[PDB]
């Protein structure tokens, strides 16, 4: 790990430039050192609030909501010093962090950093509230290139099927959750009481993890899978059977 | 009317999106409830035809016991009509539940006062018996299919309460919120353009400064 | 005044007040902070635990936005000058435990209180924004609470302390049992709170009893623990074993129904709230009753001894009506 | 306190329930049951149905099928649910599933 | 790749491509509209028939709104420059079919098929809105007909095409029995659109024996005409003349059907979709089967024959159910 | 014409125009509301009770917006003028009635009535405000009345007057009536205004016997009291005899029909709002023509006479109902 800090008090035009240094020594470590990097840069509100700095210093007039026009290229100049490259074995991958003001996902902060990236990963308050961590709200979250990084030779066979199927009865759990409230108990089905004990044990036994617990992904496959076994096979519709066969039993 | 009345600003976004999701919640309740209701209500009425149904069989066969008592005991029937005294059946309802609407049911249930022992001694006898035994039968099935009625009827009332309420919403609330949040964005990009007239005019001033002092 | 080695003594003994009201100039009203925090900086030197109170960062931003204005600089957000966020930063990352300089080994620290005042209570106004960017505690306000004239108002569902890590270490050695009762009491408030929207849209007809006990032991907290009457003399200051002992006592009353209405679910010898309140309404009254109990007259071993004797009672009661 | 059952049909239908034990005479003296013979008035049998749906101890009401077709507007005003009315068969006129007071409700009887 | 004289070649001998990436020169993404279609421009005035598809003109549009901020204009609606609609305009007129300059007599062409990309489905954002208005035809693929696992995934339902009428003159001449075909498919299509909310209000067995055939026949349609897997040899790419073919038949069914019906509900001998299923199977499975008709192996008279016969053995199916 | 003397003159002889219409020079439109208001209060200083429509002032706050624009000065609200408020209050601020100047002692006026066009119809318009700031009487207008021919479209609910209780010296003492009349009017408007929310929402099954007769008196008096078209020679004009001629049988139905909601609501013979239609379908009917009266084609004395009768009728029927 290279670690570049750039405290709250630090000069925001060593804001400005810090993801840069950052990105560069990414790209030296993999385009040129050839070594799989992963970026991480933490708090790009804190990023755009130091642009939005230097433009008013500049004596630009705001943009949208205050920032500059150009955030959209600027961010983009940052998010796109990355992925792999012909003829070189390494890569750049990132993960931007953000902290959306009043949770408006409209805001252009987030907004222009889901136009330029591949996906979104939700931190919740409501799961952080219930004291779950990662609170990872796996509803709203998406990878717009997962398909790429599972299946055989690259996770295991069953990484897609077990994604789709562990969505699905997580959602459906959440629907007769909602609706549990509102029939009662004894008016579910039974087959409802067996998403509600998933929900529970999906949110409490996979997406719950603790800090300093590393599972690698064959694990968090095995997991998800002995929370597929809450329903008999018929129900795990979206998995072929190909796989059902396979992985389902023990 | 078009808009909430809540005056454009971003708290007032905040406030007005909060309460479209709050609307939308309860849209989706309701709509649950509602087909909790549905579904029950659907349920009763074909358990009703299928106990109209066998309701046919049970009285054929009473109406026939009540024809082979007669063919033993006689014109009884006036003794049966005359010795009215008390009622030796007496029911109850009850409070059934499903969803959050209170179901009216009845449980069948005896005060014990048989006005008419002894009114077969002579010759009716078992025959006779057997007559209050069928007709306690179809006491019984005519107690569960009245506890469906009710239960139907209550059901029904509730589903146009609660429709009413889902479309309430759905066709005036919901659209309500959403031409209030439209207005409130528009007039906030109003502000913002203003402010963004009132700063270039005032970069336009100092470039003329300079112009001047130079 | 205050009790130190048994004598009264004045709070002006050791407080310093930097009085800025808002007709003084609009320069002063800015230094006034950067005062402040200098003089609290210059007894954490000396090595004291020294706690600051900005009575208004809000007004501040107000001179740096006037000033702004009149030096012709470019504004930003709804008006604030783009450096708010760097001076907020400059103000606030003073604070912390340091280890002094000079050659007597010491440590003081600097606690940062700085009160906001958003427009209308806006929860994006550019001041509260850039401060919630900066401070690690931040106790946000309900105005539904504040309205309710519940005191205090804090919204306990979006306030927030990124502090808790660091204390786990202090509580796993003085209060081993706290952090367990306060994940609960957390818990108990979020699910109440996903309950009561259930609760106003259709009804509480279909609640089962785990959640008709946590919507009648979230109110039981959010009445009798999270209130606080900071006028009466036994609430003026609540010490953090009172502070423990309450929740610790609720938090088993939380657990102890919801034991007796999982453990007879699905059996014909069913328990439910409508017995548990009804069976023990005393223990619900003392549960309430123990805000009342006065450090200042009554003991800590007396208030420990009393708590203990609630959670005896407890026991014994939960334990027949078993 | 506990309501009764009331009936609207013939001798034999009346004797049958009679022996079943609905009957009583309330503190009024009045009967819960009427034996429809052809004497009687089509108004009468519909005032009887109506003293019967005001009386609020009555509980579950019968009637034969086809006088309840002769009773069948003040049904037809019965939309309220507490008292009970069960459309039954008799020696007479079978019962039919077709245009019962409370059916009326549904489009899914087919 | 694709077939041209019997060879496969690959389609970068006809393609040219502008891409660009999102953190390239702003002027650069601004301008690639504008390359690509006076490329399209060049090729259309040397006579062919260019065919030119914009990625995603909403990112074109941030490009220019991004250009616009820099160069500090007046933010227009939604904060996109004063001239957005007519730039738009301007570009996708630019489109069209020609007599193409210069001596030698040609015709060319430049059929812009640009994409647009709205915020979650809203079309009323600037550039989706005056794309919609400036743009003749609108193809509205849909996520959720993919998740159905129906591909093509258009809507048709939202999806909608303005050159109906231009193009009447040249299936007039070319495929005469198109055009009524057209229309009582999308009529079909829009019945089923309220059969559904009928099918929730009262049930599948609550709709008389026509709509029922209604509802059977818009399956049909939708399962085995427009759903089209890309991926096989038969139906990959389907001939406008197999295309007519198939709703041909189709529609042949359903006013079959229709007739059937309708003209016993005259009579005690009333017929029903029941009846026409069990008596027809053989002919409804060779309905859902007309898709792998090949047009690669079964050539076109083979295909028209073939189709023809169905509808020969369709014809002789109904006459004896009548 | 107007009689004069028993003479007929016309109403051009005691008007006067000053004309600037849209697309004259702009500039101009200050110029054209500052002479009007002089020569305004030229006849009010001979003693003469002027009136002085302004056909638009925010075609007024335009010119000097655009003005202003020109000078290149900074603009406040949606870029009129800082001093646009001082503008409006300085013309408003010379309406009052006058003891005039000079010797012979007189007494003039000059009523100002300004229309506000504002912007999309939004009242939040910095004229409107600035406007509604200053002028006592405020006849908004709806544009959804307008769309339904509820002209004239004036908002019962919003519009106001502040004059009101300087006229009831003037309302006691030539129509005595007129002040209780006003406020039962006024009071059934709200209810009913109240009362259309809960129906909207639930549907008329909920309403109460009284509050169905609040609703139906309601519509009444918006259709056919209120309403009145300008362009008919029974409604062109409408006296206040007659004004409060039929608001007086208006609200004495309101009092009847309540009266007999209330007073066999506790009976057998239940009066409903059902019941009183079907009895009164004329008496309604000639509540609802009463507008058709024609103040001078029929002579006061016949109004008044028939307006009586109309009371008498339904006195007699409400009896003959009870």
């Amino acid at each position: 790990v290279c670690l570049f800090l750039n405290l709250a008090n630090d000069p925001t035009i060593e804001r400005i430039i810090t993801p840069r240094l950052a990105l560069t020594t990414a790209e030296f470590l993999a385009y040129q050192c050839e070594k799989h990097v992963l970026v991480i840069l933490t708090d790009m509100s804190s990023y755009a609030e130091a642009l939005r700095e230097v433009s008013a210093a500049r004596e630009e007039v705001p943009g949208r909501r205050g920032f500059p026009g150009y955030m959209y290229t600027d961010l983009a100049t940052i998010y796109e010093r990355a992925g792999r490259v012909e003829g070189r074995n390494g890569s750049i991958t990132q993960i931007p962090i953000l902290t959306m003001p009043n949770d408006d996902i409209t805001h252009p902060i987030p907004d222009l950093t889901g136009y330029i990236t591949e996906g979104q990963i939700y931190v919740d308050r409501q799961l952080h509230n219930r004291q779950i961590y990662p609170p990872i709200n796996v509803l709203p979250s998406l990878s717009r290139l997962m398909k790429s990084a599972i299946g055989e030779g690259m996770t295991r066979k069953d990484h897609a099927d077990v994604s789709n199927q562990l969505y699905a009865c997580y959602a459906i759990g959440k629907d007769v959750q909602a609706m549990k409230a509102v029939v009662g108990e004894e008016a579910l089905t039974s087959d409802d009481l067996l998403y509600l004990e998933f929900l529970q044990k999906f949110e409490k036994n996979f997406i719950t993890q603790g800090p300093y617990e590393n599972r690698t992904v064959y694990e968090t496959l095995d997991i998800g899978w002995q929370l597929l076994r809450i329903f008999p096979k018929e129900m795990l519709k979206r998995i072929p059977q190909s796989t059902l066969s396979e992985f389902y039993p023990r | 009317k078009d808009r909430i009345e809540i005056f454009p600003s971003r708290m007032a976004q905040t406030i007005m999106k909060a309460r479209l999701k709050g609307a939308q919640t309860g849209r989706n309740l309701l709509k649950k409830k509602s087909d909790a209701l549905t579904l029950r209500f659907r349920q009763i009425l074909k358990k009703i035809i299928e106990t109209k149904m066998l309701m046919g069989e049970v009285m054929r066969e009473a109406a026939f016991s009540l024809a082979e008592a007669k063919f033993t005991a006689g014109d009884f029937s006036t003794t049966v009509i005359q010795n009215v005294n008390k009622a030796q059946v007496k029911i109850r309802a009850k409070k059934d539940n499903v969803a959050g609407v209170t179901l009216p049911v009845f449980e069948h249930y005896h005060e014990g006062t048989d006005s008419y022992e002894l009114t077969g001694l002579a010759r009716g006898g078992e025959q006779l018996a057997k007559l209050k035994r069928n007709y306690a039968k179809a006491v019984e099935l005519l107690v569960e299919l009245a506890s469906l009625q009710t239960s139907f009827v209550t059901l029904d009332e509730a589903i146009k309460i609660t429709n009413r309420r889902v479309n309430a919403i759905e066709h005036v609330i919901i659209p309500r919120i959403e031409r209030t949040l439209a207005y409130i964005i528009t007039e906030l990009d109003e502000r913002e353009r203003e402010e963004f007239y009132r700063l270039k005019k005032i970069q336009e001033k100092k470039k003329i400064i300079k112009e001047k002092s130079e | 005044t205050m009790e130190v080695d048994g004598k009264v003594e004045s709070i002006m003994k050791r407080t310093a007040l930097v009085a800025n009201t808002s007709n003084m100039p609009v320069a002063a009203r800015e230094a006034s902070i950067y005062t402040g925090i200098t003089l609290s900086e210059y007894f954490r030197d000396m090595g004291y635990h020294v706690s600051m109170m900005a009575d208004s960062t809000s007004r501040w931003a107000e001179a740096l936005r006037e000033i702004s204005g009149r030096l012709a600089e470019m504004p930003a957000d709804s008006g604030y000058p783009a450096y708010l966020g760097a001076r907020l930063a400059s103000f606030y990352e003073r604070a912390g435990r340091v280890k002094c300089l000079g050659n007597p080994e010491r440590e003081g620290s600097v606690s940062i209180v700085g009160a906001v005042s958003p427009p209308g209570g806006d929860f994006s106004d550019p001041v509260t924004s850039a401060t919630l960017g900066i401070v690690q505690v931040f106790w946000g306000l309900d105005k539904k609470l504040a309205q309710r004239k519940h005191f205090p108002s804090v919204n306990w569902l979006i306030s927030y302390s990124k502090y808790m890590r660091a204390l786990d270490e202090y509580y796993d050695k003085h209060f081993t049992e706290f952090v367990p009762l306060r994940t609960k009491a957390k818990e108990i408030l979020q699910e109440e709170e996903d309950l009561a929207e259930i609760v106003q849209l259709v009804g509480k007809a279909s609640l089962a009893e785990t959640d008709k006990i946590t919507l009648e032991v979230a109110k039981l907290i959010k009445d009798d623990f999270l209130q606080q009457n900071g006028y009466t003399p036994y609430d003026r200051f609540c010490p953090f074993y009172k502070t423990v002992g309450m929740l610790s006592n609720m938090i088993s009353f939380y657990d102890m129904a919801r034991r007796a209405v999982e453990t007879t679910a699905q059996s014909d010898n069913k328990i439910t709230w409508s017995i548990i309140r009804e069976h023990m309404g005393e223990i619900l009254y003392k549960l309430s009753s123990m805000k009342f109990k006065d450090p200042v007259k009554d003991g800590e071993a007396k208030i420990k001894a009393d708590y203990a004797q609630l959670l005896e009672d407890m026991q014994n009661a939960f334990r027949s009506l078993e | 306190r506990g309501k009764l059952i009331a009936v609207i049909g013939d001798e034999d239908t009346v004797t049958g329930f009679l022996l079943g034990g609905i009957g009583e005479l309330n503190k009024n003296r009045h009967p819960n049951f009427l034996v429809v013979e052809k004497d009687t008035t089509i108004n009468e049998i519909e005032d009887t149905f109506r003293q019967f749906l005001n009386r609020d101890d009555i509980g579950i009401i019968l009637i034969n099928q086809y006088i309840a077709e002769m009773v069948r507007h003040a049904l037809d005003a019965h939309q309220r649910s507490i008292p009970a009315v069960l459309e039954i068969p008799s020696k007479e006129h079978p019962y039919d599933a077709a245009k019962d007071s409370i059916l009326r409700r549904a489009k899914g009887m087919f």
